[PDB]
């Protein structure tokens, strides 16, 4: 399992962000709105193969969360599909980026704005978001935004879809890495 | 479902299926609620999960 792959809570499906570690302890990052209220995560829609357990969540204000692996068998690739990830970096306007998610697969575009405020309603406001022109659909939440070998963000939300186009917002990954003292590998 | 704050331009992107009274599966709450706005509020929630 690697960045963009399907992950399953008890109520639905989001996407794995990045595989990360601290010392010998392996986790994955995902969206905070996915981890909020979720405990256990599974690798399959039958919910018979456990991935691990929610270890942290920051939604609203930010949109990141982390899941500790409990499954020793499942491969934990330090990649986004076939793309090796070897560092993290902050987003810049115009940056060439790619998003991967479990609904729509891999889509490429560019960072259009930084520090967006996105009001999802009901007090769920997120600050400091990366804005892009890449489309995304339900199930893509939590999926990586990357630029070559550099991790950049985690899929939060957006407007539109991958048929007519849309705009997607991303939680800067560096803030998630700092929060939990974890690193990409 | 509380759709009293819709229509909303931006939604989170979780897949959390909902079955409408129209027999269609909505991908998540935000999609469902915008579809409630679209139906002139006739649409209701039949159950949680896929139709």
């Amino acid at each position: 399992i690697s960045g963009g792959d399907a992950i399953y809570s008890s109520t639905g499906r989001c996407s794995l962000g990045f595989n990360v570690r601290s010392g010998s302890t392996y986790y994955f990052l995902t969206a905070g709105h996915c981890t909020d209220g979720a405990t256990t995560w599974w690798a399959n829609s039958a919910r018979t193969t456990v991935l691990g357990t929610t270890s942290g969540s920051s939604f609203p204000n930010n949109d990141y969360g982390i899941v500790r692996y409990t499954n020793t068998t499942i491969p934990k690739d330090g990649t986004v599909g076939g793309q090796d990830i070897t560092s993290a970096a902050n987003a810049t306007v115009g940056m060439a980026v790619t998003r991967r998610g479990s609904t729509t697969g891999t889509h490429s575009g560019s960072v259009t704005a930084l520090n967006a405020t996105v009001n999802y309603g009901g007090g769920d406001v997120v600050y400091g978001m990366i804005r892009t022109n890449v489309c995304a659909e339900p199930g893509d939440s939590g999926g990586p935004l990357y630029s070559g070998t550099r991790a950049i963000g985690l899929t939060s939300g957006g407007s539109g879809n991958c048929s007519s186009g849309g705009t997607t917002f991303f939680q800067p990954v560096t803030e998630a890495l700092s929060a939990y003292g974890v690193s990409v590998y | 479902v509380d759709c009293s704050e819709y229509p909303k331009p931006a939604c989170t992107l979780e897949y959390r299926p909902l079955c409408g009274s129209d027999n269609k599966t909505y991908a998540n709450k935000c999609n469902f609620c915008n579809a409630v706005v679209e139906s002139n509020g006739t649409l209701t929630l039949s159950h949680f999960g896929k139709c």
